[PDB]
């Protein structure tokens, strides 16, 4: 009447549930920080519909796509024409995009700079999301594995 | 290492209000991106649309359609040829006549 079969099935169901919860929790933390940095880097000012336009898609890796759009919007609002944002606005926006470099000099031509920094932002989210993903997956699995073997010991008593 | 750019204006440096203007950066060949700067920390335009004017120099152009009063003053320019940028060209002053 050996309980090995039930514990194998309890732990297998344990692993698959814990991987799932850890994925959902993982690449949902990872969008939380992408949405946090886009607001921090003033990109929100370049395109006002960006926090939702990226979140409503799931998959935070997809912000890479908005590169050409930011480049366009950056030149249109902080161009040589005189621009539509404040000069101090544009000073920081250029700094954050890594395009004009805090001490005054030129960093990168804007075509390299925008794709670079949000490739940096996705790589910085992947480590955090994989971190949350394996904490949550282990936390959930050992929690539901112990309750299930506790109930499987409780069941063989009767 | 890299030569200094040059900035000129077409038709010229004195433009009636409402007219148009085109700034013309020039540097060597093989240039990736030209950048026109008005207040270099904040306001600038960037273009990879570079055309070759001679065997040893290329150039790019930036155009303002309706010239405003706030368009007058400094402009200068600089180009990127990986891995480094150039130094910054001499200034150009755009003046804007009301009539």
């Amino acid at each position: 009447v050996w309980k090995a079969a039930a514990i194998k099935a309890a732990t297998e169901y344990a692993l698959t549930e814990g991987a799932a919860k850890g994925l959902a929790a993982g690449n949902a933390h990872g969008m939380n920080i992408v949405i946090y940095h886009l607001k921090e880097l003033l990109i929100d000012k370049l395109v006002p519909n960006i926090c939702k336009t990226v979140s409503s898609t799931g998959d935070y890796t997809r912000v890479i796509n908005f590169s050409k759009l930011i480049i366009q919007k950056r030149g249109a609002m902080c161009g040589a024409d005189g621009g539509t944002l404040s000069k101090d606005m544009c000073t920081q926006i250029n700094i954050n995009l890594g395009t004009v470099l805090r001490n005054g000099k030129a960093n990168l031509p804007d075509k390299e700079a925008v794709p670079k920094v949000l490739n940096r932002l996705v790589s910085q989210a992947d480590k955090a999301a994989n971190e949350v993903a394996k904490d949550t997956s282990q936390s959930v699995a050992v929690k539901i594995t112990e309750q299930q073997t506790a109930a499987i010991n409780a069941t063989y008593t009767s | 290492d890299l030569p200094r750019p040059s900035i000129s204006a077409e038709p010229g440096t004195v433009i009636p209000l409402g007219s148009h203007v085109t700034f013309v950066c020039r540097g060597p060949v093989g240039v990736q991106t030209f950048r026109l700067e008005r207040e270099s920390r904040s306001l600038y335009s960037d273009t990879e649309d570079v055309s070759q004017t001679s065997p040893s120099e290329s150039e790019a152009r930036f155009r303002i359609d309706s010239v405003s009063e706030g368009n007058a003053g400094p402009y200068r320019c600089i180009y990127y040829k990986p891995p480094k940028w150039s130094e910054q060209s001499d200034y150009l002053e755009l003046l804007v006549k009301e009539a």
